[PDB]
RNA sequence: GAUGAUG
RNA sequence: UAAUUGCGAUAACGAACGAGACCUUAACCUACUAAAUAGUGGUGCUAGCAUUUGCUGGUUAUCCACUUCUUAGAGGGACUAUCGGUUUCAAGCCGAUGGAAGUUUGAGGCAAUAACAGGUCUGUGAUGCCCUUAGACGUUCUGGGCCGCACGCGCGCUACACUGACGGAGCCAGCGAGUCUAACCUUGGCCGAGAGGUCUUGGUAAUCUUGUGAAACUCCGUCGUGCUGGGGAUAGAGCAUUGUAAUUAUUGCUCUUCAACGAGGAAUUCCUAGUAAGCGCAAGUCAUCAGCUUGCGUUGAUUACGUCCCUGCCCUUUGUACACACC
């Protein structure tokens, strides 16, 4: 299947019970203008990249 | 050094004082199945034997297993120095043995026997079973039997 | 975290409302006149003090500070 | 005439007002002398447990006595080696002095 | 015999040193003097020599069978 | 441009002298080569039995051309290791004081060591000769 | 006699138990702490 | 006298002295070449100091090493930082400036540690347990 | 196996130059000398020039085909 | 190290430290899972794996595998490892590190 | 917004 | 903000203890004052190899100089200084340059008010009251025991092996201690397989033991996935050391005997960098005996830079039939 990557823009917050999910909004390399906002789960900046399995899955807060 | 060749004589084991000896294990570490035989009573003998010790124990030919046995039974005749053996002044006899096969075991009935008959201390312990070298047996040695 | 104490916030600030003619900018300057207008004990202290002495000058190049 | 005198004390500041005496005492009578050489400091450590009774968490303490020592060489007459020993003598500082 | 002497000296500041003070009150309450009648009495004497601060503590069974500590002060001691 | 032993690795010198030796054929040896074991801290007597005492030779024959001097006991420190003691720790256990003894002995009926003032052996003249020209000679086998 | 825990004493409070030697004090820990500081060792780290 | 410079360097308890003068080209540590520095694995962090710059700078130049304390390791580091700490002095009293500092741009371009010592240091232990924040097991029951 | 016949020894000769990388492990798996005789095989191979070294250590031999 | 990356230049006439590269860059799991619940009650929900965990997680599949291949074996760790290294960049599902990678992200697809 | 009695 | 640390707000105003300051130690100084009981260079004498003025040592009875390394006394240095972002823009916070050093620079010492019916009368010639006080619970002598073993638990040490065991070589620390109403730490020589024995010697110590030539470690070899040369329990026999005395082996050495243990169930401990962990040394006890404790150094990662889910802590608001206070 085709995947897809996307770039950090900011980052919102953290999550989880525990910390171990921060929250970023990112910005698709191909076709750019379009942002999701999703969930992650090591260390994470501004100006990474992410190869994303699934696009169109925005993701849920905890609060 | 170079790999040579062999002949298909090879003995797989080898009978000596009523054991059978691998073939496949180095000569000085293949002896030491025998009882007695401990691992610096092999390298010593088999040194006074004169033999190749890089060789394998099923490489020796007929005459030299024979050469090392008859090593073995009489120390001290090939130069063993005493502090060799397992049983020096004998408590009967005042002499010198290095004991082998059978006897290690028939010398150890021997050995209690002796202090039971006496009723030592020792002996007590022995037929009880317990440990006898002053160890603590609140905690130790529980699920020996 | 670099949060200063009363004894360092009044310290200087009464250097400041004696002897603001004399003062400058430069921690170095500053430093060694604290140790003709005041008796502090250690070297320590008397750096910090002069350190935050030195940052209400700058204050007051941008305008009037408060109290 | 060579001589060695040396000092131990517990506390510097004592020691250094008989030393500096020294050095400059014999200056003013213009002796020729070492300096006044400072072996390194050994330290005396007592490890304890403050519990009189053996009882809660295991509190370890340690305490320190200090020792400094020094020592001076003079090359100078007797007559003022007379002297010299005899002066300078204050509480908490020991004082030796050898010949040859 | 002979290397060793002895001599005495009156101590300078006497309401400046707590063993001076604190044998003071050990005696007064050895003789029948009240706990508080002495406490505060050795608190005085200590603030009008020029003392900084006071303070003193006593425990034990002070007035019933189970024991208390008590303790008086004037000025302000340090404790770090 | 001339040699010195300090000129060329402990492992090349170290069998270089030892063979040479060897050969040469001098040296006393003290018939128990084959029972002794070299401390207490071991458990298997030397593998290499044939050559084992000369090459514990050259390497205090190097070791004093380092050094002032030395003694049987600064030997014993050196040659120690690490004692199994089974279940116990292990704890550093000193060397045959025997086998160090009759190697400095030997090395003086030969001439490459002598007793020193201030206690101890010491290099000779003559030992530094041997030694030396040895170096040279491990340098030239490096084609 | 010449040796062991009977010949050797805590020189203030004749206890047998806890004695401390080294440089020679031979005084039980529990006195050592009370007459530390007279004796010269304080506590600083 | 012949021009000289005397430097030093440091890691953990190890230290090395390395003294300099017009020579050569004789590089020995520890009066032996710089060629039998042990451990083998290591020998590349001594040669670093050289050939970042090129041999060519130590054709003129006598360098003796000598090395004390620590370890095996802790020693490898504190020759390497000798022998830089006293090519830069040597420029500093006996060329000019400007090569000092353009030496000094490469030595620090590839890593720090060949002029400025390294500043961690040990921690105490503390009652309690086997190391300086290691501790004792704890039981309930 | 520990030690070999001629029906080995020729097995050796004829089917090791053809190993892309070779190693007293190597040795041990395509064909089943032990650890010990495939050592001396290493080291006569190399006498006899039928594979090179690209490095030698106590630990791990490293040997390619001869070129 | 310096055995291992020897061993790749034979088996593969090619450039050792690339091939080290590789391993990485195809181990690093893309998509993972988080335990999430409330009151104590918890199952398992997908998330996304961030740049620099991605490396160290291929680094710790790569040695892991490698350090257990050669536990209780005849082969060097210089040969489990370079084995590892070698059928990883390949894409090879023979790898310890390629087969957990899959099973990481297998878990996450179905926990969506 | 799963479970959690007693001394 | 690490902090009841600050900015401020304000029916409160001015104060005191605690935190911070303070002290100890670890990092830097080619700048002051010095120093063979610490060092380095040069020069007298000298061994070896080459010999053009070279390379490495010896000589602490040669003498001269010097202070980079080592020691201390007195001082310098850092204050987040400077610069850029950020909050009414105040306290602060994030990043970067420079620097030995920029998580209050790292680690400690000290450390309030008020409490526990916490531990201790077996540290004390510190103590009230009860008991005992000569056929004694006083004091002391001989001999036992505190070590006894069907089992249950808590600190630990060895391991279950090729990232290894064994053999020969390589070769490097820091913190310490050492002789009076006297035998301590021991170089060196010689005998002995070993432990150890004997004759001498220095050190009441930056002087000598002691570069404490320590272990893990590197290199070159033997063995080859075999409860095997991994493992060394449990046993037999002999030789030694300390002690009046070792039997219930005090401990050390030598040969032999060669068990469980194949990475460990429910559970559960410790830890954020010279830190965890691997490795050993000195000191405390000590005639002898460390698998323990207090410090010390050598080798040196992986993983967060967060959260309030589990266990708890501090502050505010709120309900209570609790006050021995959710047991």
């Amino acid at each position: 299947t085709p995947v897809t990557l996307a770039k950090v823009i900011k980052v919102l917050g953290r999550t989880g019970s525990r910390g171990g999910v921060t929250q970023v909004r990112v910005e698709f390399l191909e076709d750019t203008s379009r942002t999701i906002v999703r969930n992650v789960k090591g260390p994470v900046r501004e100006n990474d990249i992410l190869v994303l399995m699934e696009s169109e899955r925005e993701a849920r807060r905890l609060r | 050094s170079l790999v040579v060749q062999e002949q298909g004589s090879f003995q797989h084991i080898l009978r000596l004082l009523n054991t059978n000896v691998d073939g496949n294990i180095k000569i000085v570490y293949a002896l030491t199945t025998i009882k007695g035989v401990g691992r610096r009573y092999s390298n010593l003998v088999c040194k006074k034997a004169d033999v190749d010790l890089h060789k394998r124990a099923g490489e020796l030919t007929q005459e030299e297993l024979e050469r090392i046995v008859q090593i073995m039974q009489n120390p001290t005749h090939y130069k063993i120095p005493a502090w060799f053996l397992n049983r020096q002044n004998d408590i009967t006899d005042g002499k010198d043995y290095h004991t082998l096969a059978n006897n290690v075991e028939s010398k150890l009935r021997d050995d209690l026997e002796r202090l039971k008959k006496i009723r030592a201390h020792r002996g007590i312990r022995h037929f009880w079973g317990l440990r006898v070298r002053g160890q603590h047996t609140k905690t130790t040695g529980r699920r020996r039997a | 975290g670099r949060v200063r104490t009363k004894t360092v916030k009044r310290a200087s600030k009464a250097l400041i409302e004696r002897y603001y003619p004399k003062l400058t900018l430069d921690f170095q300057t500053n430093k060694r006149l604290c140790d003709e207008i005041a008796t502090i004990q250690s070297k320590r202290l008397r750096n910090k003090i002069a350190g935050y002495t030195t940052h209400l000058m700058k204050r007051i190049q941008k305008g009037p500070v408060r109290g | 005439i060579k001589i060695r005198i040396t000092l131990t004390s517990t506390k510097v500041k004592q020691l250094e007002n008989v030393s500096s005496n020294i050095v400059k005492n014999a200056e003013q009578h213009n002796l020729v002398k070492k300096g006044p050489v400072r072996l390194p400091t050994k330290v005396l450590k007592i490890s304890t447990r403050k519990t009189p009774n053996g009882e809660g968490s295991k509190t370890w303490e340690t305490y320190e006595m200090r020792i400094h020592k020094r020592y001076i060489d003079l090359e100078a007459p007797v007559q003022i080696v007379k002297r010299i020993t005899q002066i300078t003598i204050e509480p908490g500082v020991d004082v030796e002095v050898v010949v040859a | 015999p002979g290397t060793i002497v002895l001599y005495a000296e009156r101590v300078q500041d006497r309401g400046l040193s707590a063993v001076a003070q604190a044998e003071s009150m050990k005696f007064k309450l050895l003789n029948g003097l009240a706990i508080r009648r002495a406490a505060y009495g050795v608190v005085r004497y200590v603030m009008e020599s020029g003392a900084k601060g006071c303070e003193v503590v006593v425990s034990g069974k002070l007035r019933a069978a189970r024991a208390k500590a008590m303790k008086f002060a004037d000025g302000f001691l340090i404790h770090s | 441009p001339g040699v010195s032993v300090r000129d060329v690795a402990a492992q090349d010198f170290i069998n270089a002298y030892a063979s040479f030796l060897q050969r040469q054929g001098k040296l006393e040896v003290p018939g128990y080569v084959d029972i002794v074991k070299t401390s207490s801290g071991n458990e298997m007597p030397p593998q290499d039995a044939e050559g084992w005492f000369y090459k514990r030779a050259a390497s205090v024959a190097r070791h004093i051309y380092m050094r002032k001097q030395v003694g049987v006991g600064k030997l014993n420190k050196l040659y120690g290791g690490a004692k199994s003691r089974g279940v116990r720790p292990y704890k550093h256990i000193d060397a045959s004081g025997s086998i160090n003894r009759k190697v400095l002995q030997a090395l003086e009926k030969i001439g490459i060591v002598e007793i020193s003032p201030k206690g101890g052996r010491r290099i000779s003249e003559n030992g530094q000769r041997d030694l030396d020209r040895i170096a040279a000679q491990t340098l030239e086998e490096d084609e | 006699r010449r040796y062991g825990k009977g010949s050797r004493q805590c020189r203030v409070c004749s206890s047998h138990t806890g004695l401390i030697r080294k440089y020679g004090l031979n005084i039980c820990r529990q006195c050592f702490r009370e007459k530390a500081n007279d004796i010269g060792f304080n506590k600083f780290r | 006298a012949v021009p000289s410079v005397q430097t030093f360097g440091k890691k953990k308890s190890a230290t090395a002295v390395a003294h300099v003068k017009a020579g050569k080209g004789l590089i020995k540590v520890n009066g032996s070449p710089i060629t039998l520095v042990e451990p083998e694995i290591l020998r590349f962090k001594v040669y670093e100091p050289l050939l970042l710059v090129g041999l060519d700078k130590f054709s003129n130049i006598d360098i003796r090493v000598r090395v004390t304390g620590g370890g095996h390791v802790s020693q490898v580091y504190a020759i390497r930082q000798a022998i830089a700490k006293g090519l830069v002095a040597y420029h500093q009293k006996y060329v000019d400036e400007q090569s000092k500092n353009e030496l000094k741009k490469a030595f620090t371009s590839y890593d720090r540690t060949l002029l400025i010592a390294d500043s961690r240091r040990p921690e105490p232990k503390k009652f309690g347990g086997k190391g300086a924040r290691s501790r004792f097991q704890k039981s309930y029951r | 196996a520990v030690i070999l016949d001629q029906e080995k020894y020729d097995r050796i000769l004829k089917e090791v130059p053809t190993y892309r990388y070779v190693s007293v492990s190597v040795l041990v798996d395509r064909l089943k000398i032990g650890g010990s005789l495939a050592r001396i095989a290493l080291r006569h191979l190399e006498k006899e020039g039928i594979i090179k070294p690209i490095s030698k250590h106590s630990k791990q031999a490293i040997y390619t085909r001869a070129t | 190290i310096k055995h291992t990356l020897d061993i790749i230049n034979v088996l593969t006439d090619q450039n050792p430290i690339q091939v080290v590269v590789d391993a990485i860059t195809n181990t690093g799991p893309r998509e993972d899972t988080t335990r999430v619940g409330g009151g104590g009650a918890a199952r398992r929900q997908a998330v996304d794996v961030s740049p620099l965990r991605r490396v160290n997680q291929a680094i710790a599949l790569l040695t892991i595998g490698a350090r257990e291949a050669a536990f209780r074996n005849i082969k060097t760790i210089a040969e489990t490892l370079a084995e590892e290294l070698i059928n990883a960049a390949k894409g090879s599902s023979t790898s310890y590190a390629i087969k957990k990678k899959d099973e990481l992200e297998r878990v996450a697809k179905s926990n969506r």
